RNA sequence: CCCUCGA
DNA sequence: TGCATCCGTGAGTCGAGGGT
DNA sequence: TTGTGGGAGCTGTCACGGATGCA
């Protein structure tokens, strides 16, 4: 009797959603939001409308399906991140964003500086010699991990590990200019 | 006429409806059907339908099909440019288009929902209804009916208000913008100077 | 870089093909962010 | 899940779908938002026999 | 975007 | 079918700092 | 998911052109 249970639906229940609606707009304020609500009624009364027993006033059921969908939204919106639309972000708004945030509004003149040589640092790797400089550069500048560092100097891990300690040694020593950003 | 009769014809509502029309069209035969009309006719129907061939003869010209008017996927903006930014208060601000977009996609998922569970077909239909209706206001809100408001009862701003208006990205963003090696003062008289 | 010689500039309308040959994948959830982490939802807006 | 219009071309004044299809902005407002039905094909040939 | 102000 | 109505379009520039 | 159950605002704008729709 299941499509007996979908025609008596459409006798029934459908004939309320004005009222339904009416009271949807009550408490959403929104009429979007209301149709919103409605429909999302509609699917939580149909999917069990077998569970409503024929006969009794499906007004007040159907009201409380609305109230209960309702007071779920409420509770899911206070567990989501509370957003205020706006028309335009503000400059204000984007400088103020940015500062607590993990890189800044960055300007074309940092930006510039960074893709020129840091002089100090430079020359400090200059100094050294060219196995240290390339151990140490692709060591903790790139990043690689030591068995690769190997592979692309094609000398052992250990004397890789070698070059590296005693290149960062004497950087550390080339490098009085750590107490002026250490 | 469908309990009766209905094996004889198709008949439907909405955009699926419209975009059968623009399958069946014969876009060669109602551009000639005008153009007889304009040739040997005369009046306001002449008019008209000048005024229809605009459209049909410029659909007539390198492909450009007119199914390209009913839509089955929306594109969404790319992120940067629709942001959200926290604020002082723990609270955040989102551009309207996220909140266009969300509606949609609330819209479309409740819509799948119905249509799985097979619902009454006038529920379904409202919830088509309505997805037409938050892709309008996506597109351009405000244009049919009431515009979708944020707090305040103010209308959000679409698609199309991104590019209309002195606010609008041509005479904001393009015709005229922000530049680097600027400053601003007040002015004062300094007779001593040469012009 | 562009040399900035575009020769014209032409509009027509988007074909639901053109729609998908553009996107990267389809938003199928609403969520935008989630309200503990700052991190963009998986499908969302953000995604 | 369901097809939609563009805006831009069915509320635009003048409508280029009532221009395109030969059909009053009205019935397309009627039709789009579920207000009326249209018959989108007929079957002349069985209606006949 | 809005509010109050400035030329 | 000939208009009347209704609708949709437009309505100056740049600044400051305080807000949803 | 069960006796009952329709929002908060709003107009205190103006000139013009053309589609829309109506008798």
């Amino acid at each position: 009797t299941d499509e007996e249970l979908t025609a008596r639906f459409e006798r029934d229940a459908i004939p309320l959603l004005d009222q339904l609606y009416g009271g949807a707009l009550r408490m959403t304020r929104n009429p979007a939001d209301a149709e919103d609500l409605l429909q999302e009624t509609m699917v939580k009364a149909y999917a069990g409308f077998r569970s409503f027993r024929h006969g009794t006033n499906l007004k007040a059921w159907l009201y409380r399906i609305l109230t209960n969908t309702y007071i779920n939204s409420y509770r899911k919106k206070q567990r989501q991140p509370a957003e205020y639309p706006t028309e335009q972000i503000t400059d204000w708004q984007l400088a103020s964003n940015a500062e607590h945030s993990s890189t800044g509004l960055r300007s074309a003149e940092v930006e510039a500086l960074e893709a020129l040589p840091d002089t100090e640092i430079k020359e400090a790797l200059q100094a050294l010699p060219e196995e240290f400089r390339m151990a140490v550069y692709y060591a903790d500048v790139e990043g690689f991990p030591y068995k690769e560092i190997a592979e692309i100097m094609d000398t052992p891990i250990g004397t890789v590990m070698s070059r590296l300690h005693r290149g960062r040694r004497q950087l550390r020593g080339l490098l009085a200019d750590v107490a002026r950003d250490r | 006429l469908v309990d009766r009769y209905g094996e004889y014809f198709t008949g439907a509502m909405g955009a699926e409806s419209i975009q059968k029309l623009i399958e069946n069209f014969d876009i060669d035969a109602e551009a000639e059907s005008l153009r007889d009309v304009i040739r040997n006719g005369k009046g306001q129907k002449k008019l008209r339908a000048l005024k229809r061939l605009k459209v049909v003869a410029a659909f007539q010209q390198s492909g450009n099909s007119p199914m390209g008017m009913v839509l089955d996927a929306v594109p969404v903006i790319p992120p940067e440019l629709r942001p959200m930014v926290q604020l002082d208060g723990g609270r955040f601000a989102t551009s309207d288009l996220n909140d266009l977009y969300r509606r949609v996609i609330n819209r479309n998922n409740r819509l799948k929902r119905l249509i799985d569970l097979g619902a009454p077909e006038i529920i379904v239909n409202n919830e088509k209804r309505m997805l037409q209706e938050s892709v309008d206001a996506l597109f351009d809100n405000g244009r049919r009916g009431r515009p979708v408001t944020g707090p305040g009862n103010r209308p959000l701003k679409s698609l199309s208000d991104l590019l209309k208006g002195k606010q609008g990205r041509f005479r904001q963003n393009l015709l005229g913008k922000r530049v680097d090696y600027s400053g601003r003062s007040v002015i004062v008289v300094g007779p001593q100077l040469k012009l | 870089l562009d040399v900035n010689f575009f020769d014209e500039l032409r509009i027509g309308l988007a074909t639901a093909e053109d729609i998908r040959q553009w996107s990267y994948g389809e938003v199928k959830k609403p969520e935008t962010i989630n309200y503990r982490t700052l991190k963009p939802e998986k499908d969302g807006l953000f995604c | 899940a369901a097809p939609v219009t563009h805006i831009w071309y069915f509320k635009g004044v003048p409508s280029r779908l009532g221009y395109l299809l030969d059909l009053a902005p009205k019935d397309l407002e009627k039709i789009i938002y579920f207000a009326a039905y249209v018959i989108t094909s007929v079957d002349e040939e069985m209606r006949h026999n």
